[PDB]
């Protein structure tokens, strides 16, 4: 056969009768206007197509012509800075186009563009005659200022190099490699397809032991995640699990940044591409926006229910494809929620048996062969290059419970879980991290990069977490029993974890000095707040009883120009690097010289 | 009851397949 | 604010900790209302 | 104590690779003890496909084992180039046989249009007539047949039994 | 002199413990190649066709 | 020009009539989402979209209810394109009934334009963000969570509080271009004649569209209702450039006749009864908003819908909580205490408050003062949690001034009155006066840059 | 015994959803079955038969239904159950989930072919679980120590450190030499598997460890064929090659959630909360193959891992596990937030056979009563600290210095720390030195005496 005819629609799904040679997940085109479908199952002569566009007006005399190939991504240069939709088409190609607003439903816009033209250079010692493997660079384009697109060879085959282009400007579409076989000399371009639900091969997996400079207090203090890692956010509705994601886009220690939006707000990635191209940032002092790094994967609540599967897998291909040149790629998946959403739907059309709460019972599969595929990961090809892809996927969890089959699958994957509270943002706490029950699994595995850099701050953490530990058991008293029967070595804890809550885990992201906080910030700042809960310490347990000592009183109502001193430590904007380690060894002199005064 | 009541229905049209 | 798991037996478990707790305010009422009337005539004495 | 202890860390991290792959090299020079023996044997069916007095009376069975596991109205016998004037004494032997046992009648015609290749050693790869269900009696699948219920057999009678049994 | 102590068990077993190893179990297949050769040709030769369950 | 020209076929060949579903059969190429026009054989027109086909089945479902099919003698009358409205400028001014048609004894309209009711999804790319801020005038709104034009916005209500008294308000003073689409689903008699002598009184009619659905309407009419007031909405805005504000009643009352039809088709319940499909056609119908780039028009929506027992986790407050830039809370225990729109600040956030206020748009201060007077208010909602357990005479002088704050806040910065309107300026200059009774340095969230100015006065 | 019947091949498949394939027109079809889908690239995958039905059968894949056409695969039927390839060989290595190499080896040389479903053991001649393991935990050995052939999970709960207690007691494993441990990976992560195979490595045990690993990159079909192909090889280490086992399964939920999406693609009628009704025979099958014969010298013991999805001892796969085991190991949640490695609770964990396994001729004499004794200074210690927080009594310090040494000194005890049982006695005599003589209720004066003045 070569082509089917529809036999029923309902919904997304669609079933096609004198459809026989067509395998699982193909790539078919149904209707007059070709809405791209997948196919999820087929019984016999018919098959049973999900539609990543809106089926409206399908009838059932209409064609579905069939490609014979999985749902695959065109991945090479002109594909940073643009904006796609599920299934790749390019939101500013749409546009300029057919000059609407509208996506019109039928349109096979290229995914990247066969017009413009890059310059392309070999990558030097690339012979004619040479061996080559699959995955190895065998050219550089530079597609930004920022961004090297280094041109690899498809994973599938290899062979011996017999024409190479030479250095200069070429199109999507023009030969650049020629390959020898056995058999048959084999052409290439710039452009490769790849299939989107299938993990691409790699040499061996390795330990990740960088953390990803995130740049909040509490995330890089408490909670710290690495480059290779998998993080999830949980939390309500206006908790602010997208000022996370939009403060991880902005300011990692990333090289490249993948933003998807599965389910999303239209305004929000709008957002997005209008207040990027005006936040310019360095790597060899040289300044230029971030989105020369930034490749955005839009697919919001009104675009349909199907393509929301699609827009998780491709934006994880486009970060697998980046990470084979050794790149540090991020990815901020926003939000999963939405896309376990969309497996219930089409499971319903299906007559599929539910698991808990409506959802299919391959959830926890799904989401298992999405978030497995990061971690750094030493890459295939000669060249011998190492990068990482770090997946930041929020959750959206309905009414902020916890207990909900899309959260409870996520944190058995899960190596970090920042979740947020509701009640924190009622109060103005922002970020809104829950500091009790988040947690992270990779501190054993990340002091010994902090007993190379910064030495210090494996017993600061374990003494700050303790002390958030202690207040909690404390608030629950003196909301029973009254605050006038407290202890004075718990009335200084009740203190300066009170005083945490506003310097450290508090940070407001729109003043230009708590917008992004590098590390030694986080670190100087810390150093002292421990060290004065370490100092008060000694000043009512080593003076007990004898004397008529401390009771704290004397020291709230005297030392209240140092507590200022740290009550606004937090305010260094980056006009000073050096300056503010002085400024946290100046206030611990201030803070050295009281217990004597 | 949703579950339930899916194999309800599924109980009969395995049946009028058999008829 | 929410305790523990629901959907079997700790219905049950929490009607038995209802039941204890709203006695256990009526009994304190009693203690307390009977110290304020031993406080009341204590005054007056 | 982190100038010691790494270095006897790193002597054990070597001694367990080390000794790894002294295990890992036996058992993969175990394998070309086994692979070339089931080479060796797929020479010397060879010469059995040579000699037609041994061959057409193997011959007379694997088309006989095809007919009989198969049990359709109509089938079809699938062979090499040289052996269709062969198999066509073979099946027609076969005929009065298959009557025989099973009451069913049958018809097993042989096909022209399609041929087996001809890195095959013999064997016949019997169709039904709806060209769906296949019975592959060649004989470089009745021997990979032999040889995986076999593997027992040809661990103990060729190397040495294990001391730690029943 | 641990390295010239760890290097030194290297030379102590990757040549005498995995190359007897290997030879003598060349020397067992060498023995016994030949019995199991009429073992499996006699057992593809072998061809009784039954039925079963009619 | 472009246009169908082939005679519409006629059915006498139903099947299956079960709930509000009717199975055609014998029927030659269905399409997916036709409108058929059934004839009852006591000649009442009923008509109805097709829910799914099969090989020769339609099964439809219709908007009037199936009461009084028959099998033999219903004519159902198919056409063979999706549901368009007739739209047009001079739906401005009429009131319409749930369906499509007029009812003030006018004619039909002669819609120089007929669009589709879906509508189609804005790209992403050419939709501008929201900046221009509007002027609502109450305190509560304008002030604390400022909401600019394009935004969506829902208003959290329950029953007997005044969502719609005080949603007719911002629908009376919000700032010669703003037009008005209102829709009313699931609405008393009451509420809509209070809606419709409301437009009565200012002149307003003259640039409002409202679309009446009662009680007693049908409850398939209730799906198509807010589509229709959208598409008009996007018809008056984004191809005639002009501010449209869009209304919806009782959103809840959409989504009982939303879970109803899916119960009938008997699909994947959600949460407490809801299909799981529940997200997405809230989200169709919430996410026609914002402004574009080639166009001046705006169309801004401000839903109202009734939460359930006052609880904010069931699942019609939850999924528009997510969908929508923001919500509005109105509260009942200040509405039991007779102050006037009784809006309380803690959940109720607007999500556009950033790009709203600045040096630019809005008096720099307006931005920062309200991050301060949440930190008042959250702090002091916790006093009186603390007052009601230890005692009157406990709290020192720290949480003595965080209930006098929080009495003082409640009847001052909030209850206007039913017809003032006071500006962001009037606002703000009876905001810094309620953190005039605070002493300096606990307004920790105010900048020292910036409080050294509005301190003193 | 052996069959040698060419084995048919059908291009006939009829339907395929999720998992499963549903064949046609197969004649005489045999229950559990092992297929071998070639597909139109040319792949293999191999599947189990599910149901037969005159000429239909329903098989599932298990490296998934991605790319199966209707017309171009081909589907050929080995005549026989799934019998895996067992060795001695297989000790020492590294497989995948179904049966495959993983470290570049070779497959195994098959010393004999046995059932992974296996045969069911003569209740009768099964001899009894006597002699005590010495784990070295002190919230193991001190309270709820395990007996050689005990079958006793470890309960926990999603993000808690359960992976590095389950190594834990394998570099202390040991009695009060040929320890060979059968590890099982379900449902792992890379960052999980690094864990397990690089700490196999670093104390130089990988010469008996035959670790199994199944990832969440692997198929979910696969981890159904995991517990009983790793407990077959197993049930070859310990009853027919005289050596003791310790197989230690892991997250059983995992093994769990494979199961339901087999049971609901197949659309069967579910039990409690989505999953099967034959849930518990299913895990029966892969728990009671533990204990040791009474013929033979070998053993099998079962530490099966699995956390509890929201924390809840409630949900259907710890409820079921704990009326086929033996009693349960409950790592905590709120002592993990406190800062305590291991975190295990110790009120609701318990071990049926700790009563049998200690004593004057297996350990020591106090054994017995210091575990009562701890357990119920720790069990009332627990409500009257509810009441502290909102007195009354001097003793109720008393009980609440228990509280604030018991999780600190007793259970706490770092990564790399073996307490043998008679330093933990010593430890636990010590929590009850702080309590007087009268106190200590259950314990008799015959055992209190030479043992409390210290
Ligand atoms: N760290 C922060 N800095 C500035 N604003 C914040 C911060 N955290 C939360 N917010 C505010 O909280 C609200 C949450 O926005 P949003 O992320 O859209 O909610 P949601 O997480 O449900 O999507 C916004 O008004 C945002 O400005
Ligand atoms: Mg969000």
């Amino acid at each position: 056969s070569t082509f089917g005819y529809v036999h029923g629609v309902s919904g997304p799904v669609v079933t096609a009768c004198d459809m026989a040679g067509a395998a699982m997940y193909e790539l078919v085109r149904v209707g007059h206007s070709e809405l791209v479908g997948e196919i999820i199952r087929l019984e016999g002569d018919m098959a049973t197509i999900q539609v990543y566009e809106e089926t409206s007006g399908v009838s059932v005399g209409d064609p579905v012509l069939r490609t014979g190939k999985p749902l695959s991504v065109e991945l090479g240069p002109g594909i940073m800075g643009a904006i796609f939709d599920g299934i790749q088409r390019p939101l500013s190609d749409i546009s300029s186009q057919t000059q609407s607003i509208y996506i019109p439903r039928g349109v096979n816009v290229s995914a990247l563009s066969r017009d413009v033209k890059w310059d392309f250079t070999p990558c030097k010692n690339l012979r004619v005659g040479s061996h080559i493997t699959g995955g190895d660079i065998y050219g550089i384009v530079n597609e930004n200022s920022l961004i090297k697109h280094k041109i690899m060879l498809p994973p599938r085959n290899r062979g011996t190099v017999t024409y190479i282009a030479p250095p200069g400007n070429y199109d999507t579409s023009d030969v650049v490699l020629e390959l020898e076989f056995e058999g048959i000399k084999e052409k290439f371009s710039m452009v490769q397809v790849w299939p989107v639900r299938q993990v691409r091969p790699v040499t061996e997996k390795l330990p990740a032991n960088h953390p990803l400079l995130t740049g909040q207090r509490v995330l890089d203090a408490l909670f710290p995640c690495v480059q290779g890692g998998t993080t999830a956010i949980p939390g309500a509705f206006g908790c602010g699990k997208t000022v996370i994601s939009q403060s991880l886009s902005k300011y990692s220690n990333s090289d490249v940044i993948i933003y998807v939006g599965c389910g999303e707000r239209g305004n929000e990635m709008s957002e997005v591409l209008r207040d990027f191209p005006e936040l310019t940032m360095e790597v060899d002092g040289k300044v230029e926006s971030i989105m020369k790094r930034t490749a955005l994967v839009a697919n919001t609540s009104n675009m349909p229910v199907a393509a929301r599967e699609a827009s998780i897998y491709t934006g994880i291909t486009l970060s697998e494809y980046f990470r084979d040149m050794g790149y540090h790629v991020s990815m901020m998946a926003d939000s999963t929620s939405r896309w376990a959403e969309a497996l219930r739907e089409i499971s319903g059309r299906l007559a599929e048996m539910p698991a808990d709460s409506g959802y299919p019972a391959y959830l926890g599969a799904r989401l298992a062969s999405f978030y497995e595929r990061a971690g750094r990961v030493k890459c295939l090809g000669n060249p011998e290059r190492e990068g990482s892809v770090s997946i930041v996927g929020a959750v959206s969890p309905p009414g902020g419970d916890f207990s909900d089959p899309v959260t409870s699958a996520t944190l058995g994957i899960v190596q970090v879980f920042w979740g947020l509270d509701k009640k924190l943002a009622q109060r103005k706490h922002f970020p809104s991290v829950n500091w009790l029950i988040s947690y992270s699994k990779y501190m054993r595995a990340l002091d010994e990069y902090y007993d190379k850099h910064f030495t210090e701050f494996v017993p600061l953490r374990t003494k700050a977490k303790e002390i958030l530990q202690e207040e909690e058991d404390l608030a629950e008293i003196v909301q029973l029993v009254g605050k006038a029967s407290l202890a004075e070595t718990d009335k200084i804890t009740l203190e300066v974890a009170k005083l945490i809550k506003d310097d450290f885990l508090q940070q407001n992201g729109y003043t230009p000095y708590d917008r992004f906080c590098p590390f030694y910030k986080t670190v100087g700042m810390l150093s002292n707040m421990i060290a004065f809960y370490d100092m008060a310490r000694r000043a009512v347990e080593t003076t007990a009883q004898s004397d008529n000592k401390i009771t704290w009183s004397i020291i709230r109502e005297h030392m209240g120009e140092i507590l200022y001193k740290l009550s606004s430590m937090k305010f260094k904007d980056p006009v000073k690097d050096g300056e503010a380690k002085i400024k946290a060894d100046y206030a611990q002199l201030l803070e050295d010289m009281q217990n004597a005064f | 009851f949703y579950r339930l009541k899916k194999i309800q229905e599924k109980k009969k049209i395995l049946k009028e397949k058999s008829d | 604010r929410i305790e523990i798991f629901p959907s079997r037996m700790a219905q049950t478990i929490m009607k038995a900790r209802l039941k204890g707790a709203q006695t256990g305010r009526n009994l304190l009422k009693k203690k307390s209302d009977a110290l304020t009337l031993r406080f009341r005539q204590i005054l007056k004495k | 104590e982190k100038k010691e202890k790494q270095i006897e860390q790193q002597k054990k991290i070597q001694m367990s690779n080390l000794m790894n792959q002294a295990r890992l090299k036996v058992l993969r020079a175990r394998d070309d003890l086994i692979t070339d023996l089931l080479n060796e044997a797929k020479q010397r069916l060879s010469k059995v496909v040579k000699d037609t007095t041994r061959y057409q009376v193997l011959l007379d069975g694997l088309v006989l084992q095809g007919l009989y596991q198969l049990l359709e109205p109509r089938m079809i016998v699938r062979c090499r180039k040289q052996d269709f004037p062969l198999v066509k004494a073979a099946v027609q032997k076969a005929i009065p046989v298959y009557k025989v046992a099973t009451k069913r009648d049958v018809d097993v015609q042989i096909d022209q249009e399609a041929y087996l290749p001809e890195e095959i050693a013999g064997g016949v790869e019997i169709y039904n007539g709806d060209r769906k269900i296949k019975v592959s009696n060649t004989l470089e699948s009745r021997l990979d047949l032999i040889a995986q219920q076999m593997m027992p057999e040809v661990r103990g009678a060729l190397f040495g039994a294990n001391a730690n049994r029943k | 002199q641990a390295a010239m102590g760890s290097q030194g068990n290297l030379s102590a077993e990757v040549e005498q413990a995995t190359r007897r190893q290997v030879q003598g179990m060349q020397s067992s297949q060498q023995r016994n190649r030949e019995r199991v050769l009429a073992q499996l040709l006699g057992m593809v030769c072998d061809v009784r066709p039954q039925v079963h369950p009619n | 020009r472009n246009y169908l020209s082939q005679p519409r076929l006629t059915y006498k060949t139903v099947s299956g009539v079960n709930g509000p579903l009717v199975i055609l059969d014998h029927v030659k190429f269905p399409r997916y989402a036709e409108i058929v026009h059934l004839t009852l054989p006591d000649g009442t027109k009923r008509s109805g979209q097709v829910l799914e086909v099969s090989g020769s089945k339609a099964v439809v479902q219709v908007f009037e209810g199936t009461s009084g099919i028959d099998a033999k003698k219903t004519s159902c009358e198919f056409t063979g394109d999706i549901l368009r409205t007739p739209v047009s400028e001079d739906m401005l001014g009429r009131v319409f009934n749930g369906s499509g048609k007029p009812i003030d004894r006018g004619p039909v309209v002669l819609a120089e334009d007929f669009l589709d009711i879906m509508g189609q999804p804005i790209n992403p790319q050419c939709r501008i963000y929201p900046e221009e801020m509007i002027q609502t005038g109450i305190s509560a709104i304008d002030g604390m969570n400022s909401i600019a034009r394009g935004q969506k916005i829902p208003i959290f209500s329950a029953a007997g509080l005044p969502h719609n008294e005080i949603a007719a308000q911002i629908c009376r003073q919000a700032g010669e271009n703003f037009a008005i689409v209102f829709a009313a689903m699931g609405v008393n008699m009451e509420t809509a004649r209070f809606f419709k002598s409301d437009f009565e009184e200012n002149g307003s009619m003259d640039n409002v569209c409202l679309f009446l659905n009662l009680a007693n309407d049908p409850t398939i009419e209730r799906i198509i209702t807010p589509r229709l007031a959208l598409t008009t909405a996007e018809f008056l805005a984004y191809q005639c450039e002009k501010h449209v504000l869009v209304i919806l009643t009782d959103m809840s009352s959409y989504a009982e006749a939303l879970r109803e039809v899916s119960a009938a088709r008997e699909e994947v319940p959600g949460r407490r009864g809801f299909p799981g499909y529940m997200y997405t056609d809230l989200a169709t119908i919430y996410e026609r908003a914002g402004r574009v780039e080639g166009r001046n028009g705006s169309i801004t929506q401000i839903p109202i819908l009734t939460m359930p027992n006052d609880d904010i986790t069931h699942p019609i407050p939850d999924l528009t909580g997510y969908i929508t830039e923001g919500q509005i809370y109105v509260d009942r225990q200040l509405h039991n205490r007779q102050i006037y729109p009784p809006i309380n600040v803690l959940p109720s956030l607007s999500r556009l408050m950033k790009s709203a206020i600045g040096e630019g748009m809005t008096r720099k201060d307006h931005a920062d003062v309200s991050n301060q007077l949440y930190a008042c208010y959250a702090i002091g909602k916790d006093v009186q949690a603390m007052k009601a357990v230890v005692g009157e005479e406990a709290l020192t002088s720290d949480d003595l001034l965080y209930l006098e704050f929080l009495q003082k806040f409640e009847r001052n910065f909030i209850a206007q009155g039913p017809y003032e309107n006071r500006t962001v300026y009037e606002t703000l200059d009876i905001g810094w006066q309620l953190l005039r009774i605070f002493p300096k340095e606990m307004l920790k969230r105010i900048p020292q840059s910036t409080l050294s100015e509005f301190y003193p006065r």
